[PDB]
């Protein structure tokens, strides 16, 4: 009897995020009051089996 | 719906007459625009004669 048994696993991840906030307040004297906030999240995910 | 096509994130189930590809996109745009305008006058006149 003669038995032969191969296994392969392979597995690959890969995951990048980026987040990037500029805000900006400009408050004079009681007079004028401007504020801007820019937000920007990005998640990218990448799963590959064998 | 024969073979029951289903995504690679198994999200939804798509027929076996379309294929799908994963174009994650994003776009935030906050826009505010603040305009303050403001003013205060006072006089006073007095006049005597004695």
């Amino acid at each position: 009897q003669e038995d032969h048994v191969r296994s392969s696993f392979l597995l690959d991840n890969q995951n990048s995020q980026n987040t990037v906030t500029a805000s900006a307040g400009i408050a004079f004297l009681n007079i004028v009051n401007f504020k801007v906030e820019t937000d920007y999240i990005s998640q990218t995910s990448l799963t590959k089996d064998y | 719906y024969t073979n029951c096509k289903t995504t690679e994130d198994g999200q939804y189930i798509i027929p076996d007459e379309v294929y799908t590809i994963p174009q994650k996109e994003s776009n935030l745009e906050m826009n505010s625009e603040v305009l303050e305008s403001w003013m205060n006058y006072q006089s006073t006149t007095s006049l005597s004669i004695n």
